[PDB]
Order: structure tokens, then C-alpha cells, then sequence
């Protein structure tokens, strides 16, 4: 699970 | 979709202008000695915090949010240090000889020498800044460049034939915007394309810098000088 | 004293078409990784001496000091080798035509550790060229910009400053040439600016790959899988 | 340097 992946919908 | 595509030139540069991220400050505490590990730690700290605003700016760039997360992630992974670097150069523009990382972190040539490998990149970064000043870069020219670096830099390493050309279709819009700005500044049709080329030719120098710095950054992680935000670790790991 | 400045738009494209290097051959005849990188490096080493004559023959280039030509070329060499190769493999989807009898599949690049990522970027790149139907008279302009743009902000007096502006002067001429060509093919202004950009925006990709191919090239020499020529060594050591 | 020679030649 990528930090960037989550940040982009955060 | 078309939100992005159905934009005026001026609606365009307006949207880019207010998507601008804030200039952050440095955790720099001057009542302590300057280490290679100290100032590498300062910069990466600063950088890590800057990536989070960049990610908000990105989503605020027309066209961008229309990509799936794999493409958004890939564009942002491939373009991130370039965007950090073009921002930094804009910042220290009217500080010749210096690089303004944060209004409380303003470094110069020698100060780069405090950590090994760093100075070569300082030197180029400085030169890129001088060239922007020589060329009298406008802020409306800068935000467009920034948006181009986002969309273009990773575009050729994902291809998805139809995401491909809608990225291409936005990137076109931006050169249209960029030109429309040059027209409006009262540049002659031949200055318009002449300068368009000058700007876009620097982006290549910026890709050259990003790559060198990405290589330096990787060295620090491997010589263990500083610990790196788990997020920065994911960014560097997108490179190899 | 600068009569590369007094060229006409067509005396230019014809000058550059005229300087074009010949298309070298492999001396190739089981595929080892040291076997094939032997191949690609003795090919590239031959390539380099032809490139130097073609450099001399790019209008405005021999006006430059000898030390300035050196640096432009050790900065620009692998980029030029790649854009050439990418032009070569244009009408060969999926395959990289290094020599007429050495056309590697995007799979045979697995034969050298981490070579395949680079293959793919080159493949991506010619796929781009192909799809935007890049013309041969543009390619030679592209190829000339690359030599002139790549090392020009790594200059660092009053006289050394006029070099920068000299070469920026010719670089603006090659823009006018590129754009003349597009006027001639019947492209509207908008289609002109926009394609100008498209071409210049891929030059950053080229520079990316050059950067990346230079650290592969370097990791290859260090574990000594094949002996490099002396020129090839020099070309590489200059980046480090 | 090899390249240096090659330029003057
Ligand atoms: C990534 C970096 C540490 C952080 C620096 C940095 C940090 C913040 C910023 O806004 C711009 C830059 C530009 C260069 C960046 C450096 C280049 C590289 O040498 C390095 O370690
Ligand atoms: C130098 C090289 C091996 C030889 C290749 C090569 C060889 C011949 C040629 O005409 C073009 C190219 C383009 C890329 C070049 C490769 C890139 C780099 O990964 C490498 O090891």
C-alpha cells in the first residue's frame, strides 16, 4: 500500500 | 471529459496561479553547527513537507485528476524532484549567487560544499536560476512550465493509448496558453516561438539536474547520513 | 566573423542534411551479455568518431573554442547516439536497429542486467516519433539542438559569456529553421507552435535516457563485463 | 585526451 497512492485521494 | 480542454488561455493561467503551493519555512536552528548530516536533514525535512503541498497542487492542475491513480502516481513519482527544483530556482531568482530553499534557509556556493556531491548540483541549480533571470521569467510563464513538467516527464514511460493523448491534448493547451501570454506581453510572432523554445530547452536541463540530484539523494541514503521520510523512500524507489 | 549567422533557412537544413553521419554496421556474427555489450560498445565507439566530424560540420560549431566543443560533446554524446538510433528504429516497431544487421527485440535487452528498462524507453521514444510522423529534416534539427543545448549552461568571464549568447543565437536560428519547415508543410501557426513544443518536449525524455544509460554504462564497466575503448572510457569518465 | 585530439584532426 503506497503512501503516495493514499495521499492522492487524501 | 473536457473541463480542462474547454478552458480559455486566461482561465488556464488563472487556475494555475491559485493552485500555487505556499513557500514553507526551514526547521533551521542557527544556534547549532552546520553538518553534512545536519543540512542534508534540513533539506529532506523541508522537501518531505513540500511534497504534500505539491500533491495538492497537482490535483489542482487541469487534466491531472482525470488520470487513474497509477498514472497520477507515476507522473508524480517521475516529476517530483524536477518540480521541487524548478520552484527553488524561481525562488532564488532575484537572489543571485544564492538558493532560497526557505526564507530562513538561503544558501550559497560554499555552503553546498558542506556535504559531498552537493556542490555540483548547487552550481547547476544556481546557473539555471541566473538563466531565468536573464530571460526575465514571468510567474505566468513559471506555473505553466511547472504544469508541463508534471504532465510531460513521465508520459513516455506509461504510454493506455487513450490516457496517453488526453495528456497530450492538455499539454497542447498549455503551449497555446504559454504563447497567448507571449502575444499579450507584446512579443512578436518570431520572438514568441523563439522564447517558447528557450523555455522548453531549459526543462531539459531541469531533467538533467533532477536526475543528478536523484542520484546524489540515493547516495546519502546509502552512506546513511540522514534518515528519509518513508514517503521520500518511495519516491527514490520509483527510480533505479 | 559568425557566418553560420548569415545562413538562409534552407541553406541550413541542407547543411545539416549534408553533415549526416553514415549508418555503421555491426561486426556481429550464443548471445552473452558481455558478448552483446561487447557488440553495442564497439559499435558506439566507432559511432563516436563519425559524430565528431558531423559535429565540426554543424554550422556555428567550429566557431566555438576547442574546450567548449569538447564539453558540448562529452555532455551530448549518448543523447545523440540515442536520437539517431530512435530515428533508425522508427519504421521498425518493437525493435531497435542499432546496425542494419543488429536489430534487437525489446526482449533481447533482458540479456544484460537492467538493460531492458532502457530498451523500453528508447522503444517508447521511437514509438512517439513514429506516431507524430517525425520528418527527416526535423530530425537533423533536433539532433543539432541536442549537441548545442545539452552542455551550454554548464559554462563557468565577459568573453565566455559571448559564447553562450553566440550559441543561443544559432539555437534560435535552428528554431526558425524548424518552424520554417512546418510553415512549408502547411501547418497553421497553432499547429506550428504546438508541434515545435511536442518535439522539444521529447528532448527531455532523450536527456532522461542519456542520464540513465550513463549509469548503466558505468556499472557495466565497473564489473568489467567487456573492455571499453579508450575514447569510450573518456566519454564516460567525463560524466563523473 | 582522445576526444581533444579527435577534434583538431
Ligand atoms: C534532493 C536533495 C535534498 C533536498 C533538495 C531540495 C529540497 C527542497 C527544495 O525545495 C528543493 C531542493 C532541490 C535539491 C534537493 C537536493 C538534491 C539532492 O542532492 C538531495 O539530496
Ligand atoms: C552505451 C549503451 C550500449 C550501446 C548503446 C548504443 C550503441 C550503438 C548506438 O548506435 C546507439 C546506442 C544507444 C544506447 C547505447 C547504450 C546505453 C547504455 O545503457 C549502454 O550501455
Amino acid at each position: 500500500h503506497k503512501i503516495l497512492h493514499r495521499l492522492l485521494q487524501d | 471529459n473536457s473541463l480542462a480542454l474547454s478552458l480559455t488561455a486566461d482561465q488556464m493561467v488563472s487556475a494555475l496561479l491559485d493552485a500555487e503551493p505556499p513557500i514553507l519555512y526551514s526547521e533551521y536552528d542557527p544556534t547549532r553547527p552546520f553538518s553534512e548530516a545536519s543540512m542534508m536533514g534540513l533539506l529532506t525535512n523541508l522537501a518531505d513537507r513540500e511534497l504534500v503541498h505539491m500533491i495538492n497542487w497537482a490535483k489542482r492542475v487541469p487534466g491531472f485528476v482525470d488520470l487513474t491513480l497509477h498514472d497520477q502516481v507515476h507522473l508524480l513519482e517521475c516529476a517530483w524532484l524536477e518540480i521541487l527544483m524548478i520552484g527553488l530556482v524561481w525562488r532564488s531568482m532575484e537572489h543571485p549567487g544564492k538558493l532560497l530553499f526557505a526564507p530562513n534557509l538561503l544558501l550559497d556556493r560554499n555552503q553546498g560544499k558542506c556535504v559531498e556531491g552537493m556542490v555540483e548540483i548547487f552550481d547547476m541549480l544556481l546557473a539555471t536560476s541566473s538563466r531565468f533571470r536573464m530571460m526575465n521569467l514571468q510567474g505566468e510563464e513559471f506555473v505553466c512550465l511547472k504544469s508541463i513538467i508534471l504532465l510531460n516527464s513521465g508520459v513516455y514511460t506509461f504510454l493506455s493509448l487513450e490516457e496517453k493523448d488526453h495528456i497530450h491534448r492538455v499539454l497542447d493547451k498549455i503551449t497555446d496558453t504559454l504563447i497567448h501570454l507571449m502575444a499579450k506581453a507584446g512579443l512578436t510572432l518570431q520572438q514568441q516561438h523563439q522564447r517558447l523554445a528557450q523555455l522548453l530547452l531549459i526543462l531539459s536541463h531541469i531533467r538533467h539536474m533532477s536526475n543528478k540530484g536523484m542520484e546524489h539523494l540515493y547516495s546519502m541514503k546509502c552512506k546513511n547520513v540522514v534518515p528519509l521520510s518513508d514517503l521520500l523512500l518511495e519516491m527514490l524507489d520509483a527510480h533505479r
